[PDB]
RNA sequence: AAGGCGGCCCCCUGGACGAAGACUGACGCUCAGGUGCGAAAGCGUGGGGAGCAAACAGGAUUAGAUACCCUGGUAGUCCACGCCGUAAACGAUGUCGACUUGGAGGUUGUGCCCUUGAGGCGUGGCUUCCGGAGCUAACGCGUUAAGUCGACCGCCUGGGG
């Protein structure tokens, strides 16, 4: 995420622009993942358990959509 | 408490100089519930300070307060094995009512001849930026600044 | 929409780098299909096209070399 | 001495400390400052404030070189990763670019094992 | 086929699937005993050894701590060729058939029009999720059945020993 400051401006927009550049690049989301070694069976289990939970909320949204609370 | 928001009660202003801040000082000074003796102690002591140093007894008493009023203190918070302090600013009502407690406890320690003497001295040094009250204020300010990276 | 390579029914080629540079980020990583909308059949060709341009130095591996 | 005009500010932040080094554009360092030696040994050298003071110290000891403009180059994801740049701005330098040179391996060597 | 397979390029090679036609004409299904393949660890003989890291050593916490935590670290993990033949080798569900209301998706061919630009109309092969009838002890399965039926094989007969 190399950022060159532009003409004038104050320090903050370029600074806050830099942070947004790294968030898109996800540099911190990678270093913490490679900080320790996770076994390939844990790699697959974690991915699946995330997906099935992601789907389950997706179907449960329509169930609450049809019902009313009061 | 858990949920209640409490409105405090106004106390009667002092008889002589008509200032509730002074009337709160005697209340903190009073021990065992006897305003008659406590009001004598503060009145004689304040008269002693005013005679020696300047006029306007209300300002004479006030000058000590601006030298003892704290600004930031530390409240302990625990996370894991060890608990560390956290700095936090102090609300104005707390600042006025924290200074008087520091002065009174400081007065009770000085080994002078009588309570009217010890209170008279302690307000004198505080008005000159000195004494046990000011050092106790300094200890809080140094410790709040020794560890303040926490937030 | 999401139709860019659906009109150009071919194999995605590596000497045409003007097309490719819109599917890579600023750092040089490959944009996932979920963003550009490219379907799977043309993402794999696009992914291989980049790795064939990366070897021949026509495209940067990373942002800073 | 040698009155170097514009230099580079390498910041090696980490999960447990922070090291700030200011060099010339050729790569020959000038002076450094870390949170560990700044007076925060223990559980404090890993806070944004401790990194801030470290950068402030590094702004000194380079007066004999007359640095004015910097190329801040962040590394080592940790707490003192951004607060040490704005501290360099408090030093009066006008920085001209910011870079994140963090070593990301394309699946190289196997990392250590997990902690229980 | 199962184990399993992940940068790019080449040259050797196996199996799937679809369109429209030709040909052989029951050539089929299952399979005791046999034969082959079979993660990781392990073994033998040569190489290689960056990073991890059993054993091992030191530091710490602890009543103790031959552990968890920290600092180092050898066999091993890597290559070639031979052995070993086991796993929660797990959709804990044998293989091959025909039949029995529906939705939401993924991926891969296709034949039409409406190459009217996006688009709609149909037909195949795998795969994910939800669910009707039915099934059952219940959980649950449910057109890829644990439903309704055939053909062969394997196995089960109280717990511990
Ligand atoms: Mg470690
Ligand atoms: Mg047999
Ligand atoms: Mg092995
Ligand atoms: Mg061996
Ligand atoms: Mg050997
Ligand atoms: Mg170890
Ligand atoms: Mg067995
Ligand atoms: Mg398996
Ligand atoms: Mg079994
Ligand atoms: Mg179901």
């Amino acid at each position: 995420p190399v950022i060159k400051v532009r003409e004038n401006e104050p320090f903050d927009v370029a600074l806050r622009r830099f942070k947004r550049s790294c968030e898109k690049a996800g540099v911190l989301a990678e270093v913490r993942r490679r900080e320790f070694y996770e076994k390939p069976t844990t790699e697959r289990k974690r991915a699946k358990a995330s997906a099935v939970k992601r789907h389950a909320k997706k179907l449960a949204r329509e169930n609450a959509r049809r019902t009313r609370l009061y | 408490p858990r949920r209640r928001v409490i409105g405090q009660r106004k106390i009667l202003p002092d008889p002589k100089f008509g200032s509730e801040l002074l009337a709160k000082f005697v209340n903190i000074l009073m021990v065992d519930g006897k305003k008659s003796t406590a009001e004598s102690i503060v009145y004689s002591a304040l008269e002693t300070l005013a005679q020696r140093s300047g006029k306007s007894e209300l300002e004479a008493f006030e000058v000590a307060l601006e030298n003892v009023r704290p600004t930031v203190e530390v409240k302990s918070r625990r996370v894991g094995g060890s608990t560390y302090q956290v700095p936090v600013e102090v609300r104005p009502v707390r600042r006025n009512a924290l200074a008087m407690r520091w002065i009174v406890e400081a007065a009770r320690k000085r080994g002078d001849k009588s309570m009217a003497l010890r209170l008279a001295n302690e307000l004198s040094d505080a008005a000159e930026n000195k004494g046990t009250a000011v050092k106790k204020r300094e200890d809080v300010h140094r410790m709040a600044e020794a560890n303040k990276a926490f937030a | 929409f999401c139709r860019f390579t659906a009109e150009g029914v071919q194999e995605i080629d590596y000497k045409d780098i003007a097309t490719l540079k819109n599917y890579i980020t600023e750092s040089g990583k490959i944009v996932p299909s979920r963003i550009t909308g490219t379907r799977a059949k043309y993402q794999r060709q696009l992914a291989r096209a980049i790795k064939r341009a990366r070897y021949l130095s026509l495209l940067p591996y990373t942002d800073r070399h | 001495r040698k009155q170097v005009s514009d230099g580079v500010a390498h910041i090696h932040a980490s999960f447990n400390n922070t090291i700030v080094t200011i060099t010339d554009r050729q790569g020959n360092a000038l002076g450094w400052a870390t949170a560990g030696g700044s007076g925060f040994r223990g559980s404090r050298k890993s806070t944004p404030f401790a990194a801030q003071v470290a950068a402030e110290r590094c702004a000194d000891a380079v007066k004999e070189y007359g640095i004015k403009n910097l190329e801040v180059m962040v590394k080592g994801p940790g707490p003192g990763r951004e607060s040490t740049i704005r501290a360099l701005n408090a030093a009066g330098f006008r920085i001209t670019n910011i870079t994140d040179v963090t070593p990301i391996p394309h699946n190289g060597c196997r990392p250590p094992k997990k902690r229980r």
